[PDB]
């Protein structure tokens, strides 16, 4: 079929919300009517192209589904399906392919409503971004403000436990049940002794989470951070970033699976911030994926002043 | 053991 953006016009475009916190499940929606201004055929299509600051999938990962996100059928004003839809993750583009519906009609009107999320990689810091959206080769301009809850959290003491994490990818479609999670260890970059980090696949009750953390279910990569001021607030973290120095190999014997659904990591005496990239799995119970990361340590000088800090995450499976 | 952070995405 042929690209018919030049025959499709979108109108009364709306963004539901233009300020939100993607670290507390903030998101938005775009809505629009569209009308087909000329004869189009079944299999012809128009597109919507998202800007740097947005994604159509958010924290749902489609890398195990050909990197393509299924989208609910587009309806005509009369309630029937006018087009099949998919969202391409790489090009951040929705493709709406007209069905046989259009073969017998003129004056075709429809409408769509689509959730929108931050792009944690391209909008890694809190602030205001352009969010200009291209529908059927027309711009609909917007500004978006992300107030990311800060990943920099912990006990308010110069020697206190401090750590946070965020689940930034859950594969809900393929059946493989994978997830991606970024953990910042010591984001305050304090001087800490006998530091231990625990990555749990549950929070308080093990049977209330689909999380599955074990030596066969979980892979960890650990990075020493060079310049902490370049770390994201979105929790996005590129393992090939030169501001990170991988030290996974040096941890081959500092990682233990001593308890059910928990990875224990022996950081020891540290003076740096670390990034722990987690690749996990969750089970088939239908339960929410709840996680909890815990850091405990002492004062590196006196070995006293013990502190512990914990951080919860939760995404639906 | 208990401050918090949450994500959001779409299932299409």
């Amino acid at each position: 079929g042929t690209n018919v953006n030049d025959k499709v016009t979108a109108s009364n475009f709306k963004l539901e919300k233009t300020t939100f916190d993607p670290n507390q499940s903030g998101n938005t929606f775009m809505a629009a009517n569209f009308t087909v201004t000329d004869k189009v055929k079944s299999g012809d299509y128009f597109t919507a192209k998202l800007p740097d600051s947005l994604t159509g999938n958010g924290d749902v990962d489609y890398s195990n589904s050909n990197n393509t996100m299924p989208i609910a059928d587009i309806k005509s004003t009369n309630g029937d399906v006018v087009a099949k839809a998919t969202y391409d993750i790489l090009t951040k583009t929705y493709t709406f392919v007209f069905t046989d519906y259009v073969n017998n009609k003129e004056n075709i009107n429809g409408q769509f409503s689509l959730p929108l999320f931050t792009d944690r990689a391209k909008a890694p810091k809190s602030g205001t971004y352009d969010a200009n959206i291209n529908i059927a080769d027309e711009m609909f301009n917007n500004k978006i403000t992300y107030n990311y809850s800060s990943p920099i959290a912990g006990i308010d003491k110069p020697n206190g436990a401090n750590i946070s994490s965020q689940i930034i990818g859950v594969d809900t479609a393929s059946g493989q049940n994978t997830y991606k999670q970024t953990v910042f260890v010591n984001p305050k970059q304090r001087v800490l002794g006998n530091t231990w980090v625990y990555i749990k696949g549950y929070q308080d009750k093990i049977e209330e989470s689909s999380g599955k953390v074990s030596a066969t279910d979980t892979k960890l990569r650990i990075f020493e951070v060079n310049d902490t001021s370049k770390l994201s607030e979105s929790y996005y973290a590129d393992p090939n970033d030169s501001n990170l120095k991988e030290v996974t190999d040096q941890f081959k014997n500092r990682i233990y699976y001593e308890h059910p659904n928990v990875a224990s990591i022996k950081f020891g005496d540290i003076t740096k911030t670390y990034v722990v990239l987690v690749e996990g799995h969750y089970d088939n119970t239908g339960k929410n994926l709840k996680t909890q990361v815990i850091q405990e340590n002492v004062d590196p000088v006196t070995n006293r002043d013990y502190s512990i800090f914990g951080w919860n995450n939760e995404n639906v499976v | 053991w208990n401050s918090g952070s949450s994500g959001t995405g779409s299932t299409g």
